[PDB]
């Protein structure tokens, strides 16, 4: 099957869903595809990984990280899409809430 | 003549598109590996002909990868909840150097 965040999102694709980091981050969005990846490098290098990924259209920014590390805000905070790539590989949330605030997914 | 796209060629990487189009090497070798790709219909032409439409034309989600509606099928979703197929008309062009292939994704 899929992680367990991606499992999460697509369980509730029919949801708003509030997405958290641990840097303070904080968007609301919804889920628009799911799709296999990797992340890029050839498939003899040691570091090569493959992954399942979420296209996330985030609809508001409802907190920004008072730091600019992290890859998806980095993205976000440019304006050329509100689409953000969300996966557990590379910079993910620390938190998906629904918009009731109930937790139905933690990192671990 | 290739036109270009934030610096990327639009022209099909053949072995990475490859890897969804069924009965070819690089898709059977995948599925031998204990991969189960999505699968996109048709062939490499199929491919160029979506890549000179559409790329540049939907949403990137990153530096490099760009998710586009095609209003019509292009092929079929692995589900990994299933272990079934779905037919979708979403893809995500994943762009390189050498050329980009688009991914069939969930619809």
């Amino acid at each position: 099957g899929y992680d367990s965040l991606i499992e999460t999102l697509i369980k509730y694709e029919n949801n708003d869903l509030i997405l958290e980091w641990t840097s303070g981050l904080r968007i609301i969005g919804e889920l628009d595809t799911v799709f296999e990846t990797d992340n890029g490098l050839d498939e003899d290098d040691n570091n090569y990984t493959e992954y399942d990924a979420a296209a996330f259209k985030v609809n508001k920014i409802l907190s920004k990280p008072i730091q600019n590390e992290g890859n998806v805000y980095n993205w976000l905070r440019q304006e050329k899409s509100s689409l953000v790539e969300i996966s557990l590989y590379d910079d993910p949330p620390s938190t998906v809430l629904l918009t009731d605030g109930q937790r139905v997914w933690k990192s671990d | 003549p290739y036109r270009e796209v934030h610096g990327f060629p639009v022209k099909v990487k053949p072995g990475a598109q490859e890897k969804h189009i069924p009965n070819t090497p690089n898709y059977k070798q995948e599925i031998a590996n204990g991969k189960n790709k999505s699968i996109f219909y048709g062939d490499n032409k199929t491919a160029q002909e979506l890549l000179d439409k559409y790329a540049g034309k939907g949403d990137f989600l990153k530096n490099g990868r760009e998710r586009v509606d095609f209003g019509k099928p292009i092929g079929k979703y692995y589900d990994r909840n299933t272990g079934e197929y779905v037919e979708t008309t979403k893809g995500l062009i994943h762009y390189g150097k050498d050329g980009a292939a688009i991914v069939p994704s969930r619809p």
